[PDB]
Parts: C-alpha cells; structure tokens; sequence
C-alpha cells in the first residue's frame, strides 16, 4: 500500500500568481500518479494523467510535474473558478491509494456583505411558523459578527447560523442567519433586526422590518 | 452525457443492508472497471473497492473493514454494491468511478448521499423569501426561498430549473432535532424582477418529491 | 507456401494472440494481490513482451499464481516461436545446399 | 576559436515576444543537442530545454511555465528561442550549451541578457577620469573612465582594446531613475603614462554602440 502525502493541507494564494501542490510517495512510483479537482458539493474531475499528460476539456493553465516520489501540479494566474481540494491518487501498485487532499484558497481584496432580510411567508404562518432569514453575501474576509435585535432587545435563542466555502464565482464568503421563533412569539412582537459586524466598516450594517 | 448514473440519497436503519446502484452508458468496453469510493463529511477520498462487470471478479480494500460486496448486472451495464451491519461511521457520498484499467478513473458518478439513523424520511417545507416593503433596492435585487422539516440530506437547489445561476448561494444545512435547513440566494439585475418570473426548484431523492415556487413580492 | 513457413506465420500470429490474452490475464489475476505490480493493462503488454523474450527488469513480475501461470504459458509460447523461426531458417538452408550439389 | 554565438543584450516590452538566436560553428555533427539555461542576478543555473537541429524536437522544463519554444535553422547552423508574454520575472541572462548528447555541457554561449521594461533604449555617456593636479603618484598611478546615463545592461569595457588587463576592476552598474551607472579603473606604472597611450572601449549592445576614449592629463 503506497501513502501519499500532500502538503500543506490548506494553500493560499493572489489571484493570478502561480501555485504548486506537492504530492510524495512512500516510495518510488515513476510516473503513475493522476490529479483530480473537486469543489464544494461536487464529484471529483481529472486533472492531469500519468504525472504530467493533460486531459482535453481541462484549461491550459494546469500542467504536472515531478517524477520517483516528488510530484506537482501547478496552476497559472489561479482564478475563481479553481478554488477547490485537489486529490493525487497513484497506480503503481495494488491497492490505488489517494492523497490526503489540498484545499485552494484566493486571497482577495476586502469586500462588505450585502445584507438582506426578510420576513416569514404567509405559507409558513398558515402552518403555524415564522423564521426570519437574513442574509450576507459576498464579503471579505469571512469572519463576521451577526446580531439580532427584536424591538430594540437582543436576541440570542433560535439563531441559527450556516457559513459558505470561499465562493468559485468571485473568491468571497457569504452567511445565512435564521432566527426561529413560534408563531405566536412573532405575533406579540413589532420589529426585527438584523445587524452586521465587519472588518469593512466601524458602523453596523444593519436591516430592519415591522411587522405592520 | 453523463456516463454513470446513481441514486441521489439512501436511508439505512443502524444494523441494516443496503444495495447500491451504478449504471453506465456511452463506451463499455469487456476491459472496463467499475470502482467504489468513499467519502465521509469532511474527509478525503477512500477507495473501497473494483469490479470487472464482464467477469465479476471483485477487489476489497483490506485496510478498512469489508462491509461491502460487489455485483453487476451484464444486460443492464449496472454495477452494484452490498453494504451491510451499518454504523453511524458508514454515513457518507458513495462514488462510483470508470477506469479504462490503466490506473485513473477518467468518468465519475453523482455520489449516493447515505445517511445511517433510526429516524423517519421528512419531506422539505419551502417557503419563498421576498424583500419588505420597509427596504429599499439599487441595481440590483437579492431574493431566496427557504428549505427547512426534512431528513435526510440533500437537497437539490436550482433557479429557474437551473437556466439561472450567476448569483446563487446555496447554504449548508443545519441539523436541529433529526431535521435539516437550508437556504438558498438569488442575486438578479433590479429591472428585471418580478417583470421576470424567479422561480427556485428544489428536489428531495429520499423521499422523491420535487418542489417548485415562483418568488412574488409581498402583497 | 511451405509447411514450415506455414507453421511460422502460425506460431507468430499465435504469439500476439498469446501476448494479448498475457496481458489481459496477468491484470485480472494479479489486481487483490498487495504490492502488485502488473495492475495496468498496457503495463502488462510491454511485461508480456519482456517475458516472451525471456527478459526481466528488476522486479517486474507476478506475485500470483496464476499470474505467474500465465507468465509461464507467455514464456513457452516466446521460445515457441522463436524457436519454431530457427528450426524454419534452417529447413530452407538445408534445401538450398541441397541444390547446391544438385543433390 | 569562440564555438557559440549569442547577441549580448535584448530589450522587451512587458507582454512582448523576443526571439533569441545561437548559431554554432566547428564540429556540428547531427547528434548535437542545443540547449538554453536561464540565469536571473544573483540565482543559479537553470535548465529551459534543448532541440536536436538535425530533427527539430524540442523538448521543455515543465516544472516551471513553458514560456519558451524552440526552432532551429539547418543550413545556417542556428538554434532559436521563441519567448512571449514576458513579465519581470523573465529579465535574465540566457545562455545556449552544446551537448554531443552524453550529458555534460562541452562548450557555452556568451549569454543575451534580456531586460523587461517598458522604458527606452539610452546609448552611454563615457567621461575619461584623470588625477587631479594637486594629488601625487609613486610606482603606481591609476586612471578610469565614467560610464552613465544607460539602459538596459549590460556594457563591455576594455583598456586598449583588450590588450590592457592586469590591474582592471570594473564595477558593477547602479540603477537611478531607469539609468544605470558603473566605472572602471586601470592601474599602470607610472613611467608608461601618459607617454603610452590608454583607451577605455566601452560597447553597448543594445543601442549597438561602441565608443573610446583616451585617457589624458587634467589641462
Ligand atoms: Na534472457
Ligand atoms: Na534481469
């Protein structure tokens, strides 16, 4: 059983730089190694075969290199589109075995979020429900403080908060925060807040609706 | 065209079997191997096993214990695999792959999505999510639709049956109480909504119901 | 169309058939064997090719049984015929020296 | 005799192409390999590729971007590089090696120093350097010649065309507002100057300039 080793685990770098992601073999393997790109929810893809042979379909910005235990894959002006993990997996000897993977990561221009909220449909509230859900995209760095204010007062219980990987579109982050409350605790209640605490801005973005 | 063909999501009960399914057209060659691999929420990549559907000689990686047993169909082009004694540790994507037999595995399948829990398979709750009428735009428009009350994992989110999706977040889900929730974005020029019809398609394999709902603005 | 240059086109068409079957069969036995070397179908061409002509390189070669069953059915076939090739060359000079002396 | 030949400097837009040229005389026998080694200021060596002229495949360093592709000329014994879409990184020295094919690099090239910039070509301003009337000598004297106001590098000074060596430094060029600077020095026993005449040769490849000047005593 060859083990492959990739490292680092995590890499980042500018956009439109060179980037290389090392692979090495517990022993010697010649050429018998494959790349495969796998984003976010997605299944793997081909890369390059047989250590440096490209695949047609694949940008001619990837290229392999190395050969024994030393292997690369490098990238050329990396853009949006390649932030993903990348596998090495190996043919040499019985079993194939991956690598651990390394994931790609943009280091971009700071970006403030763009929030929106919105209010619980009459379809939920038919049912007996309300969640009122706030959203924050495209910002940059990831790391943002969301708070909830009803009437004026914080609130804490319900809010649940979901984080995307670094978006392949535009190399940025985005959150998705909602604050669960029963029918009948958004019924005694006027207003809701959603505020928004970035590196962008000393201010709180914030968006704010009544109920009447 | 997509070359190989897997069931969305499987619901296995802890101690319980489940077979798994991989059809393949386009080339299909005797030569042809149909591999199995495994991946658990954030890890890597695990190749569990190989099989040669013109023969049905199969291979098992004996590292990891052999839970699996692998079969194929030769009239149908349909490999498949034999799980059984499932633990919470078995929950996760199951690929199959195409290998020409000289080493990688060129084309790959959707994943199998198996989640291994005691609980009862729950339909999703969409609800669409329009801007107030309190807050204001520019030129552009950020609207969404809510997918919350359904087990288990995924859902497929698309906009405008996927013909629209320059803009789009789709955000992980949140487990609360044996249920997920999710949400979905949808960023379009101001112009054109609701001129334009927005309709966001969402599609749970586990309990095989697809829903769809047009975002309109509040009253 | 002599018997012996009959029996050679034979024995090398029978060969490439030898070596393609080799190689194909070398993959399926050797694949579940750890460590296994022979896994790859063009691998095992140019291995079959190497056997046939009785070469090794390094450690090239089949840890199965009936892989290394194959190996031996590859090899008898390569002497085969390059055996059957001499035994050929020799019928025709034998007959020409036969003619020589008008024998 | 000087086998390989190389122009000496080659100034490029950043973005531009720059061909670069290496013809070859003595023995060129067909199994000859031509090669191209980059060298950046103050790095080492580093092999690009190498073609066999008498076939024309090439073969590339494809650990670092296949900027360059290689093309030779038969019948003139020529070997050329094809560079594009250059960037600062590129601004080197680029030698041309014969190779008869057992690994070792026999005999090199003079280097084409290539510089990316997107200023202008600027001939040298060479000012002679003679002792001042107030300071003293003894067995020794030493004289020089000012070299300024040019781009890009490099320049090749010589005293008495060469003839001149023992007891020359000369300095490496400084960069100020897209302008380099250098000097160099001569040191002559005293009884021989001025009554023997010294020359500084300084040649500009990249304006294709060469101008001399004579060293004579301050009025
Ligand atoms: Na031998
Ligand atoms: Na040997």
């Amino acid at each position: 059983d060859i083990l492959l080793t990739q490292s680092p685990a995590i890499l980042s770098v500018s956009p439109g730089e060179r980037v290389s992601f090392s692979c090495r073999a517990s022993q010697s393997i010649g050429t018998d190694i494959h790349w495969y790109q796998q984003r976010t929810n997605g299944s793997p893809r081909l890369l390059i075969k047989y250590a440096s042979e490209s695949i047609s379909g694949i940008p001619s910005r990837f290229s392999g290199s190395g050969s024994g235990t030393d292997f690369t894959l490098s990238i050329n002006s990396v853009e949006s589109e390649d932030i993903a993990n990348y596998y090495c997996q190996q043919s040499n000897r019985w079993p194939f075995t991956f690598g651990s993977g390394t994931k790609l990561e943009i280091k971009r221009a700071d970006a403030a979020p763009t929030v929106s909220i919105f209010p619980p449909s009459s379809e939920q509230l038919t049912s007996g429900g309300a969640s009122v859900v706030c959203f924050l995209n495209n910002f940059y760095p990831k790391d943002i403080n969301v708070k909830w204010k009803i009437d004026g007062s914080e609130r804490q219980n319900g809010v649940l908060n979901s984080w995307t990987d670094q978006d392949s579109k535009d190399s940025t982050y985005s959150m998705s925060s909602t604050l669960t409350l029963t029918k009948d605790e958004y019924e005694r209640h006027n207003s809701y807040t959603c505020e928004a605490t970035h590196k962008t801005s000393t201010s709180p973005i914030v968006k704010s609706f009544n109920r009447n | 065209q997509v070359q190989l063909q897997q069931p969305g999501a499987e619901l296995v009960k802890p101690g319980a079997s489940v077979k798994l399914s991989c059809k393949a057209s386009g080339y299909t060659f005797t030569s042809d191997w149909i591999h199995w691999v495994k991946q658990r929420p954030g890890h890597g990549l695990e190749w569990i096993g190989e099989i040669i559907p013109s023969y049905g000689r199969a291979n098992y990686n004996e590292k990891i214990q052999k839970k699996a047993t692998l079969t194929a169909d030769k009239s149908s082009s349909t490999a498949f695999m034999q799980l059984s004694s499932l633990t919470s540790e078995d929950s996760a994507v199951y690929y199959c792959a195409r290998e020409r037999g000289d080493g990688y595995f060129a084309v790959w399948g959707a994943g199998t999505t198996v989640t291994v829990s005691s609980a009862k398979t729950t339909p999703p709750s969409v609800y669409p999510l329009a801007p107030g009428s309190a807050a204001q735009t520019n030129s552009m428009v950020t609207l969404g639709c809510l997918v919350k009350g359904y087990f288990p994992e995924p859902v497929t989110v698309t906009w405008n049956s996927g013909s629209l999706s320059s803009g789009v977040h789709t955000f992980p889900a949140v487990l609360q109480s044996d249920l997920y929730t999710l949400s979905s974005s949808v960023t379009v020029p101001s112009s054109s909504w609701p001129s334009e019809t927005v309709t966001c398609n969402v599609a749970h394999p586990a309990s095989s119901t697809k829903v769809d709902k047009k975002i309109v603005p509040r009253d | 169309s002599a018997l012996h240059w009959r029996a050679a086109g034979a024995a090398t068409v029978l060969l490439v058939i030898v070596l393609l079957a080799g190689s194909y069969l070398a993959v399926l036995a050797e694949r579940g064997a750890p460590g296994a070397q022979l896994i790859t179908y063009p691998r095992a061409l140019w291995w079959s090719v190497a056997t046939a002509t009785t070469v090794g390189y390094g450690d090239l070669y089949p840890v199965t049984l009936w892989g290394r069953l194959v190996a031996v059915v590859v090899m008898v076939a390569g002497i085969t015929s390059f055996g059957l090739v001499t035994a050929a060359l020799a019928t025709w000079f034998v007959g020409r020296e036969q003619e020589r002396r008008g024998h």
